[PDB]
């Protein structure tokens, strides 16, 4: 199991941590004043007070699908001419 | 040092940080733990 | 209001009313009220398991070292009683598995829908019991001799006696693992062996806790 | 200090906006403006008042070690006082790691309910612990007054021997981390410790000098 | 110009204001804060001190029969000794039917704890009956000799301060049985010979 | 009113109602009135205390010259044994100790014999009990007198210490040797730093000294600072 296995969960662990606080601090900055400025200048303080939010990721990524806030509505994201 | 740390704060500059932070750390665990094929 | 930590920003859906509401949601967990809800109920459920767990590795094990009993480790009382019973692993689990599941399914079901077992024709006759009282608080077939029906300020204190003893079982089942993880031995003798010498057996002297190699 | 005409580091040259002389030992020297934003006034000036106090007293320690080692009292210098046998507890023996843990431990505990009360002032004074409430108060950032941290009552009592006493304080302070440095660099090249390079400067003042010690001017 | 204090110059606790027999305002720790609980507490002093009245009663007056030599073989066998003392049944059916017994009483008992004034009368027969009397104090025939009506109140706080007594004697008899392994009598004779040096600091030392 | 050193300006906080008020704080200790308070009762308390121990050390000095005031109690043959009257000292002393600060706590409070409420101390200030049965002069003169010799003990019992460890002997014997040799037994005399030399006097104390089989650490005050 300590080959390819237990390693598998180790990464995904740790993968969806960096995009959970990655997408905690995207949809933070959302809204705030002129969210196109803290892309470039990174809010270090903020962004350093979301990256143990994602310590239990997989808890609250869940809490958000069985509740529907995971995913945008389909009629509220732009779509190219068919 | 408002402006200083700023300018500390960029993307440029944060990500060279971020990155040699964990390139070190990546570095240091295979200098005390070499040779890490397997999670035993 | 008692904090986790004097000065510890509280986080805002904390307010108090939950068992044991000491503010403490730094990673904000709690934020849905279902979420707060539910592991609410997962927390009493992992305290109550852990509480009748450690007494029953605590409690045993102080009376073995105290000559009135003879159970085994807790780390080998599996072995020793499945050698003794003679029942083999897989039926044994699996007749559980049935077991605690059915009683698992009442109890989900319940939250899902609150006082919904209650059905009118659903268990023979006993479905009014299965009604429940308050999130992860089944008053009524629980709690026989009524004492969370006194006052309405003896149930807050009987409920914060339940959360705190929790939370330490909870953490003292996670220091047994440990303790025979590293140490090699039972709690007891965890606890014994430091008592020798305070200042020279401690997690930090035991070769796991800390693989010093530097 | 304590004053708009305050002594200042470079006579001549103005003194900072943000140093306006109130800080205690302020003598108007931020050159490379460290200190531009008033907050970081603040935590710098916590800091300063935390690095000068450990240092006030290590230097006592070193200092007054190594005049026992020099009269003959059996001390071992500040350099070889780590390798000393660890002294024995009625609990039992002491050892390295725990020892290290310990020590930590203890600091966590009192850092965080400093740090606590910087963050939020009041903070640790809610009787939280054992009731203790004003005592856990700060009277201003680095100075925790109190009944349990200024028990004699200098703070409480004339404002002026406070003030003067907060500008001994940051004085000796910035003077004992100067020294702390001499203690290390002083050692890391006579291999001497102090009180024993005192000892040699006065016994040949001319040729005992930092020129002549091998380290300090590589050439000479 | 109130009751007795624990320690005088000390304040009198808010929630002790001297209603409680023995109140004499000592609660450090706070313990008896919650009036209802300062009910049950007032309740479990009564009870715990009766019983460690008769307790001390029990280990004392054993030996003290065995000391004058008075006591037979039975009181020749130490307190912490009787429980292996033979008699007639195990210990184990002993035990037993103590419980049956005591379910009895303490469950009649608790009716009046929980519904004061709802237990005092005969089951077995209706014309028996206890006068009221206050929760703690049964009176009636629990007070045959008819004390009930003598300076009840005096008589209480001549209890109370008993109770607790014998109680802090009873944990003094174990503590001692516990490091010096002697019965009470031979530790009290053991500092009357040299009290200046059997004192529990020099004892202890010495273990 | 007198001062420490005349023609000096007594600090603020004394202006003077404490019995022998000198106007002396340098280093302003007792700027705060509470503070002040506690270290009244400590002055005199400490004052009270060595003017017992001086006079004891001297006496047990013209009776006994042999045991030495220093190791007096590992020469000495206690009636009872050292646990013993250490436990009953203990009590002893905490009793009074609690009644006597409960009093400078709440004043006024343990004024009366808890034991027969009968009795009772009358009206008194802290500091004072009331056991005055005689008082040979003013209450306030005497009260000077007692800080003033208060004060002057408290200095001499150091003065015994030092000159204990510095010599080995008692005040008296120490004195003797004085009045022999006076010009050359001054700690100048026996004990002198050049900016390069570190005379300093010998520790005539061991480190250790064993009492009935238990050696007992006794060290001499900062002996690396002499
Ligand atoms: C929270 C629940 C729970 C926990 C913490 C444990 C823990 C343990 N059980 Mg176990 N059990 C639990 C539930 C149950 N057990 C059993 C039936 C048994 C048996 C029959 C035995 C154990 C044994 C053990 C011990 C060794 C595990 C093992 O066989 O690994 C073997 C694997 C390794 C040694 C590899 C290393 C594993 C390590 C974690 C890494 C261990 C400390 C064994 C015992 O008594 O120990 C001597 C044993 O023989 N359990 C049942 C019945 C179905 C359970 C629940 O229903
Ligand atoms: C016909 C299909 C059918 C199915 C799939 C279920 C399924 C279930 N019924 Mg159920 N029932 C079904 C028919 C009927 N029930 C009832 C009357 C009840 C009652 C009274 C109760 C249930 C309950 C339950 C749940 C018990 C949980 C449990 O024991 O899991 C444990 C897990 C197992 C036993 C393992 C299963 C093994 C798997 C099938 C094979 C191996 C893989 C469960 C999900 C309970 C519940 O939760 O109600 C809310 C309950 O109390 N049923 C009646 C008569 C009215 C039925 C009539 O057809
Ligand atoms: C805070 C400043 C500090 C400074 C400037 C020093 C400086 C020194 N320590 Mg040291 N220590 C300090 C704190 C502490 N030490 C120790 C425990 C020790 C030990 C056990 C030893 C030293 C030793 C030494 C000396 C040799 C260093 C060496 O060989 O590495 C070893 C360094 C360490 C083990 C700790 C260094 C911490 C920095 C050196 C001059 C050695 C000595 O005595 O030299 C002859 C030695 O054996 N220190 C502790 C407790 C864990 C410290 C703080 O808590
Ligand atoms: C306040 C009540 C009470 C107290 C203070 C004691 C105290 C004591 N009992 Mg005991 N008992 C009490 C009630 C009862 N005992 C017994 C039956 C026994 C027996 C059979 C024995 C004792 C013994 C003892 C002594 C040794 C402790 C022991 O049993 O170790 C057991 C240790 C652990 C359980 C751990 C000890 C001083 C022992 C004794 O006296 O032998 C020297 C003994 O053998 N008791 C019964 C049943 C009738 C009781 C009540 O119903
Ligand atoms: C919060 C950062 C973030 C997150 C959560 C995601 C998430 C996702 N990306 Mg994406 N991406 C990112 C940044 C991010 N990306 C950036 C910066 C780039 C430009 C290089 C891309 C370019 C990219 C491409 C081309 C594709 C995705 C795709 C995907 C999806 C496939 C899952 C996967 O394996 O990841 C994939 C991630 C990558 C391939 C590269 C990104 C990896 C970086 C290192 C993570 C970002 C870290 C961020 C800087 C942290 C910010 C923290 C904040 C405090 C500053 C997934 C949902 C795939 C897709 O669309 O699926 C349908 C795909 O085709 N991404
Ligand atoms: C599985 C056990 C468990 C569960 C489900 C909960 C659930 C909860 N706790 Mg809690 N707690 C626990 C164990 C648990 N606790 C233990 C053992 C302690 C002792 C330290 C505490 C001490 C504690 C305090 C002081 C407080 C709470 C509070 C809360 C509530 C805040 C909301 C929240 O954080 O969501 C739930 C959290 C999760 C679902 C995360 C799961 C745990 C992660 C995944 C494990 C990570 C490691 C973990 C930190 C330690 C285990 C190793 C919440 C319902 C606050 C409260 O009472 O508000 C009403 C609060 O003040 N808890
Ligand atoms: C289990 C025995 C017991 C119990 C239940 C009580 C209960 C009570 N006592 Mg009490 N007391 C006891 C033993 C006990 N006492 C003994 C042995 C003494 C002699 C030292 C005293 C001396 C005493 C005084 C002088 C006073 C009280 C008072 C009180 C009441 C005040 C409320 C309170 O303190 O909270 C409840 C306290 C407890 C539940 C104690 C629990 C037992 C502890 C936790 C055991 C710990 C080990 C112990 C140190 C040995 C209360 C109902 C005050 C009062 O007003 O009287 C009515 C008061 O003035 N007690
Ligand atoms: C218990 C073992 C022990 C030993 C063998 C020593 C030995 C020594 N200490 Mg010392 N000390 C100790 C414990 C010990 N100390 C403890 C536990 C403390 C903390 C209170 C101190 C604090 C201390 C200070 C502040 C000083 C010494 C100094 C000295 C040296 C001066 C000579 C002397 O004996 O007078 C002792 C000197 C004193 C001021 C006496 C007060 C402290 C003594 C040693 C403690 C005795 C009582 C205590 C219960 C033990 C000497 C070699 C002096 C020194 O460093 O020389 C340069 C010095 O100034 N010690
Ligand atoms: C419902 C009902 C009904 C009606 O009402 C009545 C009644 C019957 C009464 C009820 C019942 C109830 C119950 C069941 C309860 C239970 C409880 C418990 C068991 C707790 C525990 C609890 C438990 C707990 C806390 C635990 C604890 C533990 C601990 C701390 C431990 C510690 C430790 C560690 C880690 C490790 C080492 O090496 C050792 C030591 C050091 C030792
Ligand atoms: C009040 C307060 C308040 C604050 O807040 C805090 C604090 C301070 C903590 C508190 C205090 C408390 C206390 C002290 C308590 C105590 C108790 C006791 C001791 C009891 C006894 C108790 C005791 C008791 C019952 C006793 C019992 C006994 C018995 C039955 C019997 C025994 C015996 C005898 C006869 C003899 C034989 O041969 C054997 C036997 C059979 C074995
Ligand atoms: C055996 C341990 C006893 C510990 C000493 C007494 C318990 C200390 C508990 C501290 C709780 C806060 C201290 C007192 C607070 C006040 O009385 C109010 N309850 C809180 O404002």
């Amino acid at each position: 199991a300590g080959e390819v296995f237990i390693p598998t969960f180790g990464f995904l662990y740790v993968a969806g941590w960096i995009g959970y606080v990655g997408r905690l601090y995207l949809n933070m900055v959302k809204g705030e004043a002129k969210p196109t400025e803290k892309e470039i200048i990174i809010d270090v303080p903020a962004a350093l007070r979301l990256t143990w939010q994602g310590a239990t990721w997989p808890v609250q990524v869940v809490a958000e699908l069985r509740a529907n806030t995971l995913t945008e509505k389909a009629e509220n994201i732009t779509i190219s001419p068919r | 040092m408002k402006n200083f740390t700023t300018y500390l704060s960029t993307a440029p500059v944060v990500a060279l940080a971020w990155f040699t932070v964990t390139a070190a750390l990546l570095i240091e665990i295979n200098r005390f733990f070499p040779d890490p094929l397997v999670f035993s | 209001r008692p904090l986790w930590m004097p000065g510890a920003t509280v986080p805002a859906h904390l307010k108090g009313e939950l068992a044991g509401d000491f503010g403490f949601d730094p990673l904000n967990l709690g934020k849905d009220p279902q979420a707060l809800r539910w592991y609410q109920q997962a927390e009493l459920v992992h305290g109550r398991t852990a509480m009748t767990a450690v007494a029953g590795i605590l409690i045993p094990g102080l009376l073995t070292k105290a000559g009135v009993l003879n159970v085994p480790e807790w780390y080998e009382a599996g072995k020793v009683s499945a050698e003794q019973t003679g029942i083999a692993l897989g039926p044994l689990l699996a007749v559980q598995l049935f077991m605690c599941g059915f009683v698992e399914g009442k109890r989900w079901m319940d939250f899902l829908k609150p006082g919904s077992q209650s059905e009118a024709g659903s268990f023979l006759g006993f479905e009014a019991s299965f009604k429940g009282t308050d999130n992860g608080y089944p008053g009524g077939p629980f709690d026989p001799m009524g004492m969370c029906n006194e006052s309405e300020a003896k149930t807050k204190d009987l409920k914060l006696k339940e959360i705190k003893n929790g939370r330490l079982a909870m953490l003292a089942c996670l220091g047994f693992a440990a303790q025979y993880g590293a140490t090699g031995k039972g709690p007891l003798d965890n606890l014994a062996d430091h008592l020798a010498a305070p200042l020279k057996t401690t997690f930090v002297d035991n070769g796991i806790s800390i693989p010093i190699h530097l | 200090a304590y004053g708009p005409d305050r002594p200042l580091w470079y006579p001549g040259n103005p003194a900072p906006a943000y140093l306006d002389g109130t800080l205690a030992g302020d003598y108007g020297f931020d050159p490379l403006g460290l200190s531009s934003d008033p907050e970081t006034m603040r935590w710098m000036v916590h800091a300063e008042l935390q690095n000068a106090r450990w240092a006030m007293l290590g230097a006592a320690g070193v200092l007054l070690t190594s005049i026992g080692a020099a009269v003959g009292l059996p001390f071992p210098e500040w350099y070889e006082a780590g390798a000393a046998p660890l002294p024995s507890t009625v609990h039992g023996d002491w050892s390295f790691g725990t020892l290290t843990a310990t020590m930590f431990l203890l600091f966590h505990w009192a850092e965080q309910k400093r740090i606590m009360d910087f963050r939020n002032p009041g903070s640790q004074g809610d009787g939280s612990f054992f009731g203790i409430t004003d005592d856990f108060k700060s009277k201003e950032n680095g100075y925790p007054g109190g009944r349990l941290f200024d028990p004699i009552g200098f703070s409480r009592g004339d404002e002026a021997m406070y003030k003067k006493y907060k500008q001994n304080e940051i004085v000796n302070g910035r003077l004992a981390m100067v020294a702390n440095l001499g203690f290390w660099a002083q050692y890391a090249a006579t291999g001497k410790g102090p009180i024993q390079n005192l000892a040699d400067h006065l016994a040949d003042p001319y040729h005992t000098t930092f020129t002549t010690n091998g380290v300090s001017v590589p050439f000479y | 110009a109130n009751r007795p204090s624990w320690f005088p110059g000390s304040k009198f606790p808010a929630h002790l204001d001297g209603t409680l027999p023995g109140d004499h305002g000592f609660d450090p720790l706070s313990l008896g804060v919650d009036p209802a609980k300062l009910k049950w507490y007032q309740q479990a002093e009564l009870q715990n001190g009766r019983w460690a009245m008769l307790g001390a009663a029990g280990i004392l007056v054993p030996d003290l029969l065995r000391a004058v030599g008075m006591g037979g073989p039975a009181a020749q066998v130490p307190w912490f000794e009787a429980g292996k003392y033979e008699y007639f049944a195990p210990p184990s059916a002993l035990f037993a039917s103590m419980m049956f017994l005591f379910a009895f009483v303490e469950f009649r008992r608790l009716q009046d704890i929980r519904k004061p004034g709802s237990a005092n009368q005969d089951p077995i027969f209706t014309n028996n009956k206890l006068p009221a009397g206050e929760v703690g104090y049964p009176g009636g025939i629990f007070d045959p000799l008819g004390y009930s009506k003598g300076n009840m109140e005096t008589l209480k706080l001549k209890e109370i301060k008993n109770a607790r007594l014998a109680m802090l004697g009873f944990a003094g008899f174990v503590a001692q049985y516990q490091t010096t392994g002697k019965t009470p009598l031979q530790n009290l004779s053991d500092h009357l010979a040299n009290p200046w040096s059997t004192t529990v600091l020099s004892n202890d030392l010495a273990r | 009113r007198p001062l420490w050193r005349p023609g000096s300006a007594p600090p603020a906080h004394l202006n003077g109602e404490l019995p022998g008020d000198f106007g002396f704080d340098p280093l302003g200790l007792g700027a705060n009135p509470e503070s002040l308070k506690w270290f009244a009762e400590s002055e005199r308390v400490h004052a009270r205390w060595a003017m017992l121990a001086v006079a004891g050390i001297l006496v047990q000095e013209v009776v006994k010259p042999d045991v030495f005031w220093y190791d007096a109690p590992t020469k000495i043959d206690l009636p009872f044994n050292i646990v013993g009257l250490l436990a009953f000292e203990f009590f002893a002393m905490h009793f009074v100790e609690l009644k006597r600060w409960q009093d400078f706590r709440n004043p006024g409070s343990v004024d009366a014999d808890p034991l027969f409420p009968s009795n009772k101390l009358a009206p008194h200030e802290v500091g004072y009990p009331g056991f005055a049965p005689f008082v040979p002069g003013p209450m306030e003169e005497l009260k000077v007198k007692e800080i003033k010799n208060g004060r002057l003990a408290m200095l001499a019992f150091i003065g015994f210490t030092m000159a204990a460890q510095v010599t080995g002997k008692g005040p008296l014997a120490a004195l003797s040797e004085h009045l022999a040799d006076p010009m050359g037994t001054t700690i100048f005399s026996k004990a002198v730093v050049v900016p390069g030399q570190v005379v300093q006097p010998e520790c005539k104390i061991p480190q250790f000294t064993d009492f009935q089989g238990t050696k007992i650490f006794t060290p001499c005050l900062f002996q690396g600072l002499w």
